[PDB]
């Protein structure tokens, strides 16, 4: 496989066209590792190979770009995937991150809380979760669609991603919501990634690619997710670090991306085109609020 | 009058033979950058390692207040870079050095404002 010498590896577009029925993930490299540079952790390793497949894509990235981080803490009191955006990301992006316990972070501002209490005014050029609830992982009983964060994560880029702004959601094999699949279909391109480094794990980051508020494509989520666990079923990946040596061209093309104003009424497909080829985004430039909020008792 | 000095009790921990803070967040970077002590990306060179600041800075860590007026942080949203040889205990080098305000190296290790 030529692929260990990628971030990662892409799900198919043949594999996205099947109407597979949902099985058991069964990985064939299951329990094994990948060998991290020494003293390097998971969490930074992974962050780093998905920003390093974002690169590939056509993500705007305009001046004074709104980022925001869902599940950015950690056990250990610490934020290494915001570490690792904070570096990708172009100097003077506005980053915010989030989680349910507390932690230090050096984004701009942190929110401690769980995710449903978090409201912003403004609107964002990209949204990063990495929230996972590891009760899901029940292999006993059906694996059907998840609500908790994943609605709360619907809504929030229904109502808060900037026209042409862009997603990475992570899921698993029973980490998944099928509206969440669907609304993949509301942008220009969308896909489920798998880091080289945690190719073990049934792990993927589901990707939308330029935000269109409207379905491009009318994607079946639980369909989708079995073709995802067939994808994954039937194509062992390598597990590899390789990428992780090479850091040369990591940070993010800083693009000037414009930034306009418009009301639904003149998104015209002339619009839309510009959108799709992470030329333009849409939305207010005011000032970044963001609030969690409290819930006061004895 | 009284403060807590969580700077002295954890050099004296260290010195007492206390296992230096932990999961301090080391980032994956050239190695071929300025050498410059805190940077806005990660700097470190080939004898350095980069690290997130916040992690790396003893009143982030321990949930404390910073020692001065405004309640400033020096390391957080930025990245230090840390001599190799010193990387098992980031808290305690950025605690126990200083960068030298010209250059911007760690004196002592980098800085040659004096030779
Ligand atoms: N509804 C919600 N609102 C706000 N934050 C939320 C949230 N749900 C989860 N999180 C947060 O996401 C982060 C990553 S999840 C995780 C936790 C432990 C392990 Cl051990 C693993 C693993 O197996 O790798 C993964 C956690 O810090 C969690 O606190
Ligand atoms: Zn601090
Ligand atoms: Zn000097």
């Amino acid at each position: 496989s030529s692929q260990a010498w990628q971030p990662g590896v892409a799900m198919p577009n043949l594999y996205k066209m099947q109407r597979m029925l949902l099985e058991k993930c069964d990985l064939q490299n299951y329990g094994d590792s990948a060998t991290l540079p020494k003293g390097i952790m998971m969490n930074v390793a992974k962050y780093t190979q998905l920003c390093q497949y974002l690169n590939t894509l056509t993500l705007a990235v305009p001046y004074n770009m709104r980022v925001i981080h869902f599940g950015a803490g950690s056990d250990k009191g610490v934020a290494p995937g915001t570490a690792v955006l904070r570096q990708w990301l172009p100097t003077g992006t506005l980053l915010v991150d989030s989680d349910l316990n507390d932690f230090v972070s050096d984004a701009d501002s942190t929110l401690i809380g769980d995710c449903a209490t978090v409201h912003t005014a403004n609107k964002w050029d990209l949204i990063i979760s990495d929230m996972y609830d590891p009760k899901t992982k029940n292999v006993t009983k059906e694996n059907d669609s998840k609500e908790g964060f994943f609605t709360y994560i619907c809504g929030f880029i229904q109502q808060k991603l900037a026209l042409g702004g862009s997603v990475a959601i992570k899921i698993t094999e029973h980490s998944w919501n099928a509206d969440l699949y669907k609304l993949m279909g509301h942008f220009a391109w969308w896909t489920a990634f798998v880091t080289n480094v945690n190719a073990s794990s049934s792990e993927a980051f589901l990707i939308g690619c330029n935000y269109l508020g409207k379905p491009r494509e009318q994607i079946d989520g639980y369909v989708m997710h079995a073709n995802y666990i067939f994808w994954r079923n039937t194509n062992p990946i390598q597990l590899s670090s390789y990428s992780l040596f090479d850091m040369s061209k990591f940070p993010l093309k800083l693009r000037g991306t414009a930034v306009m104003s418009l009301k639904e009424g003149q998104i015209n497909d002339m619009i839309l085109s510009l959108l799709s080829k992470g030329r333009l985004i849409i939305r207010e430039n005011n000032r970044v609020v963001i609030s969690s909020d409290v819930l006061v008792n004895n | 009058a009284f403060a807590v000095d969580a700077a002295k009790a954890y050099k004296d921990y260290l010195a007492s033979g206390g296992q230096p803070i932990t999961n301090c967040v080391k980032m994956l970077c050239t190695h071929t950058g300025t050498g410059q002590a805190i940077t806005v990306t990660p700097e470190a060179n080939m004898d350095q390692e980069s690290f997130g600041g916040a992690s790396c800075c003893l009143y982030c860590r321990c949930h404390i207040d910073h020692p001065n007026p405004k309640g400033f942080c020096d390391l957080k949203g930025k990245y230090v870079q840390i001599p190799t040889t010193c990387a098992n205990d980031p808290v305690g080098f950025t605690l126990k050095n200083t960068v030298c305000t010209v250059c911007g190296m760690w004196k002592g290790y980098g800085c040659s404002c004096d030779q």
